[PDB]
C-alpha cells in the first residue's frame, strides 16, 4: 500500500550497496566484500568475486545458499551479457531445470543443453527452427539441419514420427541441393563462395541458373529451374507463370536456331537442343505437356526472346516440335 | 580354386557382434598363414589372375573383420600389381566384352577399395607414429646460476627448433592421412565395399562380409578422423563430419550404431565446446557483435 515509496527506496538501496561494495571488490578484498555481499545479497559481487578467483566451489556454494532467491537464473543472465561460454553449460545437473528455462530466451545456445540432459527431441527441433532462421550463411543452415537430422536419427521417436521428421528434413536437404548443385564456374564468374553466401529463395536460384553467366547452363540447370517452382509460396508478389516463360525463353537462346545446310529434318535436328531435352525430361518424368506448357502464341509474344522474335526459321522449329511433343501424348 | 576354396572355408566361425571386444596383439598365426600361402596357387598362371583378386579379397575381408590389419597386407602384398591390367589384357585378345565380367569388374573395384583403407591405415600408422614423438619442453632449473640459466636458453632454443621441425612434419602427415580418410569416408559413386554391377553373381558370404565391413571400418575410421583433426586443433573440420555422416551421397549413417551416431555428437560437442572457448561460435563461425 505505499509501493511508490518502496520501490524507489529499494533501488536507493540497490545502488548504495554497489556503491559501498564495489571499492572493496576491485581493491582485490574478496573476503570483505563477501562477507557484506553474503549478508545483503549483492550477487553480481559475488558472482565477480567467483570468477575474478576462479572459485566454482564458492559459486556453486551461492547456487545451493541463495537458490529460494534465484542465485542460478541471476548467473545465467551474469554469463550472458557478458561472458564466456563453456562454463555456462557445464553445470550440474541438479541446475540443469533451471539452465533449461533461461535458455527459453536463447534458443541458438539451448540444443547444447538440451542434448547435454539427453533431451534429443527437443534438440532436433530446436535444431529446425534454428535452421529456418538461418538465413545469413548457406553452410550453417546445412550444418544445423545435419546436426537436428543426427538428433533425430538418436532420440527415441516412435518409427511413424521418426519417418515424419524424416522426411520433412528430406525435402529441406532437397531444397538445398539445388543451391548445393550450382556451378563452379557460375559462382567463381559472381565470386560467391558457399562456405559464406546466404541461404536463396527459389526465384533467386532460379535467376542464377537461367543467368549469361552459366556458360554451361544445360537440360539439367533448366530442369533444376523449373523444379524450383514448386518452392514458392502464395504470399510472394511473383507470378510463377511469367517465372516459367522466362525460363524456357532463356532455354531457347541458349539453343542455336540458326538454319542448317539445307538437306537437314528440323525434328531430328532439335534433338540435341537443351529445350527438346527438358521436354523428354517432363515427359520421361511423368508430367502432362499438355497442361504444363505455355502456348505457342504467347511465348512468341514473350519479349525475353528479342532477336529470336525476328526468326522463322526458329518459328516454325518451335511449333514443330510443340505439335511433335505434345500430340506425341494423346 | 578348390585349394583355396576349402582353406577359405575351413573357419566354421559366424561373423559374431561381441567380437567388437578390445582383443590385442592379434598377429597373424599359423592359421592365418596357411592362408596368406595358399593365395600362390592362383598366382602361378596368369590365366587366374582374376580368381586370385576374388579370393584375394574373400581372406582379406576375413583379416579387417579379424582387426588383422596387417594380415590383410600380407594378401594385399600376395595380389602382384600388374593383376588389375592383366585382368583387362585377358578381355580384349579373345570375345568378351569391354570389362572383364561383372564378378571380376567388382571384384577390382572392391580391391581398390581394399587398398584405399590400407592407404588410410598405413597413412595413420606413421602419423600417430610421429604423434607420439613430440619434443620434450626444457625444465626450468630452481633457483638457476648463470651458466645454468645459459644452459636453459640454449635447450629451450632447441627445442624451438626441434618442436617447429616436428610440427612441419605433422601438419603434413595430417593432409596426407586427411586425404586416405576421405578417399574411402567420401569413396566413388555406391561408395566403399559396395558393388556397381547388378549383371554379378551371387555370393551371400561375400555380400554379407562387405555389409559388416562397411560397419566396422566405416565408423571407426570416422572416430580416427574426429580424433586426428581435433587433437591438431582442426576443430570446425570434426564438425563437417556430421554433414559427411548424413549425406544422402554415401548415407553413412546407415552403417552406425545408434549408440555410435550418440557417441558421434558427444565428440562432435567436444570440438564446439573448444571453438566456443575460443571465442567462435557453437560451429566455428565469428562471434559478431
Amino acid at each position: 500500500s505505499n509501493r511508490e515509496r518502496y520501490d524507489n527506496l529499494e533501488m536507493e538501496y540497490l545502488q548504495k550497496r554497489s556503491d559501498l561494495l564495489s571499492p572493496l571488490l576491485s581493491l582485490g578484498q574478496y573476503l570483505w566484500a563477501a562477507s557484506l555481499a553474503e549478508k545483503y545479497c549483492d550477487f553480481d559481487i559475488l558472482v565477480q568475486m567467483c570468477e575474478q578467483t576462479d572459485n566454482q566451489s564458492r559459486l556453486q556454494r551461492y547456487m545451493t545458499q541463495f537458490a529460494d532467491q534465484n542465485f542460478s537464473d541471476f548467473l545465467f543472465r551474469w554469463y550472458l551479457e557478458k561472458g564466456k561460454r563453456g562454463k555456462l553449460l557445464s553445470q550440474p545437473i541438479s541446475q540443469h531445470g533451471q539452465l533449461a528455462n533461461f535458455l527459453q530466451a536463447h534458443e541458438h545456445l539451448s540444443w547444447l543443453h538440451e542434448i547435454n540432459s539427453q533431451e534429443l527431441e527437443k534438440a532436433h527441433a530446436t535444431l529446425l527452427g534454428l535452421a529456418n532462421m538461418e538465413t545469413r550463411y548457406f553452410a550453417k543452415k546445412k550444418t544445423l539441419l545435419g546436426l537436428s537430422k543426427l538428433a533425430a536419427l538418436a532420440s527415441d521417436f516412435s518409427e511413424d514420427m521418426l519417418q515424419e521428421k524424416i522426411e520433412e528434413m528430406a525435402e529441406q536437404e532437397r531444397f538445398l541441393l539445388h543451391q548445393e548443385t550450382l556451378p563452379e564456374q557460375l559462382l567463381a564468374e559472381k565470386q560467391l563462395n558457399l562456405s559464406a553466401m546466404p541461404v536463396l529463395t527459389a526465384p533467386q536460384l532460379i535467376g542464377l541458373y537461367i543467368c549469361e553467366e552459366n556458360r554451361r547452363a544445360n537440360e539439367y540447370d533448366f530442369k533444376k529451374a523449373l523444379d524450383l517452382l514448386e518452392y514458392i509460396d502464395e504470399e510472394e508478389d511473383i507470378n510463377i507463370n511469367d517465372l516459367k516463360l522466362e525460363i524456357l525463353c532463356k532455354a531457347l537462346q541458349r539453343d542455336n536456331w540458326s538454319s542448317s545446310d539445307g538437306k537437314d529434318d528440323p525434328i531430328e535436328v532439335s534433338k540435341d537442343s537443351i529445350f527438346v531435352k527438358i521436354l523428354q525430361k517432363l515427359l520421361k518424368d511423368g508430367i502432362q505437356l499438355s497442361e504444363y506448357l505455355p502456348e505457342v502464341k504467347d511465348l512468341l509474344q514473350a519479349d525475353q526472346l528479342g532477336s529470336l522474335k525476328s526468326n522463322p526459321y526458329f518459328e516454325f522449329v518451335l511449333k514443330a516440335n510443340y505439335e511433335y511433343y505434345v500430340q506425341g501424348q494423346i | 580354386k578348390t585349394v583355396v576354396e576349402n582353406i577359405r572355408k575351413k573357419d566354421n566361425g559366424e561373423f559374431s557382434h561381441h567380437d567388437l571386444a578390445p582383443a590385442l596383439d592379434t598377429g597373424t598365426t599359423e592359421e592365418d598363414r596357411l592362408k596368406i600361402d595358399v593365395i600362390d596357387w592362383l598366382v602361378f598362371d596368369p590365366a587366374q589372375r582374376a580368381e586370385a583378386l576374388k579370393q584375394g579379397n574373400a581372406i582379406m575381408r576375413k583379416f579387417l573383420a579379424s582387426k588383422k590389419h596387417e594380415a590383410a597386407k600380407e594378401v594385399f602384398v600376395k595380389i602382384p600389381q600388374d593383376s588389375i591390367a592383366e585382368i583387362y589384357n585377358q578381355c580384349e585378345e579373345q570375345g568378351m566384352e569391354s570389362p572383364l565380367p561383372a564378378e571380376d569388374d567388382n571384384a577390382i573395384r572392391e580391391h581398390l577399395c581394399i587398398r584405399a583403407y590400407l592407404e588410410a591405415h598405413e597413412t595413420f600408422n606413421e602419423w600417430f607414429k610421429h604423434m607420439n614423438s613430440v619434443p620434450q619442453k626444457p625444465a626450468l632449473i630452481p633457483q638457476p646460476t648463470f651458466t645454468e640459466k645459459v644452459a636453459h636458453e640454449h635447450k629451450e632454443k632447441k627445442y624451438e627448433m626441434d618442436f617447429g621441425i616436428w610440427k612441419g612434419h605433422l601438419d603434413a602427415l595430417t593432409a596426407d592421412v586427411k586425404e586416405k580418410m576421405y578417399n574411402v569416408l567420401l569413396f566413388v559413386d555406391g561408395g566403399w565395399m559396395v558393388d556397381v554391377r547388378e549383371d554379378a553373381k551371387e555370393d551371400h558370404e561375400r555380400t554379407h562380409q562387405m555389409v559388416l565391413l562397411r560397419k566396422l571400418c566405416l565408423p571407426m575410421l570416422c572416430f580416427l578422423l574426429h580424433t586426428i583433426l581435433h587433437s591438431t586443433g582442426q576443430y570446425q573440420e570434426c564438425l563437417q563430419l556430421a554433414d559427411m555422416v548424413s549425406s544422402e551421397r554415401h548415407k553413412l549413417y546407415l552403417v552406425f550404431s545408434k549408440e555410435e551416431l550418440r557417441k558421434l555428437l558427444q565428440k562432435l560437442r567436444e570440438s564446439s565446446l573448444m571453438l566456443l572457448d575460443q571465442g567462435l561460435d557453437p560451429l566455428g563461425y565469428e562471434i559478431q557483435l
